């Protein structure tokens, strides 16, 4: 039973999933809007005094397969090393951007290892931001033009992670079974395609 | 608490060059990605250029793609505008702006209060300025007429700040010549006329023109 | 910058004034829009961004709203403290910038109308003496703000060489505005009177001066 169901940020009455509103998403396959995820939603709103949400209730958008806006990821659990909690998700669409022009932004996970958007094939516009993942691998090899269905140009602000170098030292590449398409992580099931 | 403060402006010749200052204090400058945006005398508001936090990202106007450089010192907490081939309608108050980075808050979360840009083959020119004398059911009007200056802006006040009930300065006028002049007028009560002295402080600091006038009853 | 605003919006006290911005898919269609109050001498502040959200310290009576692309800022319960000009803004995916809307005047009305004050200065002696001449019409305490100036000779029209500013706010929240005509010195003395005619919501008020006295 496909379920859509309203995001965060713009449009949207919330600005940040948090704690007050996670259980809204249970089921979701579709977002209409974006997601958001704040550090005051992570970990707690002092002004409208939020609690911390519970990052075992993060597992409800294993349901979410399509993002109609932006995906805006900010705080994540300090032990959650990728976000295989959209496993599922397949298609960003971007018909909402944050920022200057961005549907997907990745920003300032200190624990994030790999990304992990396994069912990922399609950001149908916007721009990319990934930086300031001081641990993010398997990254730097992937063929965002595969999902971006355009050229690259104008579209990445990938910076500022792990270095390359030091991924490749520490064997954290591609699995050798994966295309030059690359991963979202290591291993066979986290091929691009 | 926050501030920004733009400097730097004056007047110049076209084709010419100047560099802004925009002084940050109040805020973790290396967070923020700084803008500037200007405003011509009575227009609308014109985004010039963005950098982000670390100088990695910079976006431009198709304006001034090509003759304006913004760059950043976040040792400084200093942003700056390096203007090349300026041209007259580059005429505009700079404001300098700021937004965190990737914040949801934004763009331009707080701005200065510019700095005015002037951009012409007129030379500078201090004001005249004259007293404008009463005479005095009635009350009395009196003032101070700032003419012929050249480029803006003058400020006006009265009795060094003490005197501001019944003040009104106007908006320039823009003359025919290309010269400006403007009028503050006091409106004062009827018998209030030869005893209180009335001073009003002119002042073009483009000229460094300080005038004091004082205003007598004619 | 090619966003489309109304250029001019009123209201009394406590009414709900909207204030549309048209733009397209590039631009706010797409990226979020944020609305921005300047009031007159002074920087613009932030008002609402992405498309609905309010900084702390902006009350809820300001709201934002978008759909497709056009976008509408809303002030229910309207003050005199909010006459300003808003203008809307969006970050534009084709162009890597940001493109700002026109403006709208807002105006706040209720106020009772009031006649305009006019005194006419003639030309200073020690202006007369530099060898110019100006008569200075000052315009004072009128509502609403609109005038419009004219200026006789001995009764014959005087069209050229009159300077006349926009009407602005006082400090008592009315309106002033002035209007200058220069002269030489001989065609100051040469004329039986100079006047300066306000005509304010249909009404004109004159005022009169001579060389002789
Ligand atoms: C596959 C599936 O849909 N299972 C669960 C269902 O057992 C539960 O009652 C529902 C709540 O709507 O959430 C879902
Ligand atoms: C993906 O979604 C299916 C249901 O469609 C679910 O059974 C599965 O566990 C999910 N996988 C992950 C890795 O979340
Ligand atoms: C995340 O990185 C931090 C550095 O802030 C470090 O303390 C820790 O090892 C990591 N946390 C987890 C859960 O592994
Ligand atoms: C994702 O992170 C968890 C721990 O947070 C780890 O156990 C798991 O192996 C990671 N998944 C992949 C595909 O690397």
């Amino acid at each position: 039973i496909p379920k859509a169901c309203e995001g965060t940020g713009s449009g949207s009455r919330f600005q940040t999933v948090d704690s007050s509103n996670i259980d809204g998403f249970v089921n979701c396959t579709k977002i209409l809007g974006n997601l958001d995820f704040l550090i005051t939603g992570l970990n707690g709103d002092p002004w409208h005094k939020i609690p911390a949400l519970d990052p075992e209730k993060l597992n409800v958008f294993r349901t979410v397969r399509e993002i109609t806006g932006y995906l805006n990821i900010q705080s994540w659990p300090p032990h959650m090393h990728n976000f295989s909690v959209f496993s599922n998700l397949t298609t960003i669409g971007g018909r909402s951007l944050y920022n200057r022009g961005f549907s997907l932004l990745i920003m300032k996970n200190l624990n994030v290892t790999s990304l992990g958007f396994r069912s990922l094939k399609e950001i149908s516009a916007g721009r990319i931001y990934i930086s300031a993942n001081r641990q993010l691998c398997y990254h730097h090899s992937l063929n965002w033009t595969k999902v971006l269905r355009g050229p690259t140009e104008e579209r990445l602000d990938i910076k500022h992670n792990r270095p390359r170098r030091d991924c490749v030292a520490e064997g954290k590449v591609c699995d050798p079974l994966c295309s030059s398409g690359g991963c979202w992580g290591p291993g066979p099931g986290q091929c691009l395609s | 608490e926050v501030q920004l403060l733009e400097s730097g402006g004056g007047l110049v010749q076209p084709g010419g060059s100047l560099r802004l200052s925009c002084a940050a204090s109040g805020f973790t400058f290396s967070d923020y990605d700084m803008s500037w945006v200007r405003q011509a005398p009575g227009k609308g508001l014109e985004w010039v250029s963005t950098i982000d936090l670390d100088s990695g990202s910079i976006y431009y106007a198709d304006s001034v793609q090509g003759r304006f450089t913004i760059s950043r010192d976040n040792s400084k907490n200093t942003l700056y505008l390096q203007m090349n081939s300026l041209r007259a309608e580059d005429t505009a108050v700079y404001y300098c702006a700021k937004d965190l980075h990737m914040g949801p808050e934004g763009p331009f979360d707080y701005w200065g209060q510019g700095t005015l840009v002037t951009v012409s083959s007129a030379s500078t020119k201090g004001p005249s300025v004259f007293p404008l004398a009463p005479s005095s059911g009635g009350t009395a009007a009196l003032g101070c007429l700032v003419k012929d200056y050249f480029p803006e802006p003058v400020t006006v006040s009265w009795n060094s700040g003490a005197l501001t009930s019944g003040v009104h300065t106007f908006p320039a006028v823009l003359q025919s010549s290309g010269l400006y002049s403007l009028s503050s007028v006091v409106t004062v009560p009827s018998s209030s006329l030869g005893t209180q002295t009335y001073i009003c402080n002119v002042n073009h600091k483009p000229s460094n023109t300080k005038v004091d006038k004082k205003v007598e009853p004619k | 910058s090619v966003l489309t605003q109304p250029p001019s919006a009123s209201g009394t006290p406590g009414q709900r004034v909207t204030i549309s911005c048209s733009g397209s898919s590039s631009n706010i269609g797409s990226n979020s829009v944020s609305w921005y109050q300047q009031l007159p001498g002074t920087a613009p502040k932030l008002l609402i961004y992405s498309d609905n959200h309010r900084p702390s310290g902006v009350p809820d009576r300001f709201s934002g709203s978008k759909s497709g692309t056009s976008a509408s800022l809303a002030i229910s319960g309207l003050r005199s403290e909010d006459e300003a000009d808003y203008y809307c803004q969006g970050w534009d995916t084709s162009l890597s910038g940001h493109v700002f809307g026109g403006g709208t005047k807002l105006t706040v009305l209720g106020q009772p109308k009031a006649a305009p004050s006019v005194t006419l200065f003639p030309p200073s002696s020690e202006e007369l003496q530099a060898n110019k001449a100006t008569l200075v019409c000052l315009i004072s305490d009128f509502y609403p703000g609109a005038v419009t100036v004219a200026w006789k000779a001995d009764s014959s029209p005087v069209k050229a060489g009159v300077e006349t500013t926009t009407p602005s706010k006082q400090s008592n929240n009315k309106y002033a505005a002035s209007s200058y005509l220069s002269l030489t010195p001989e065609q100051w003395k040469s004329h039986k009177s100079y006047s300066c005619q306000v005509t304010h919501e249909g009404s004109t008020v004159e005022k009169t001066v001579a060389p002789t006295e």
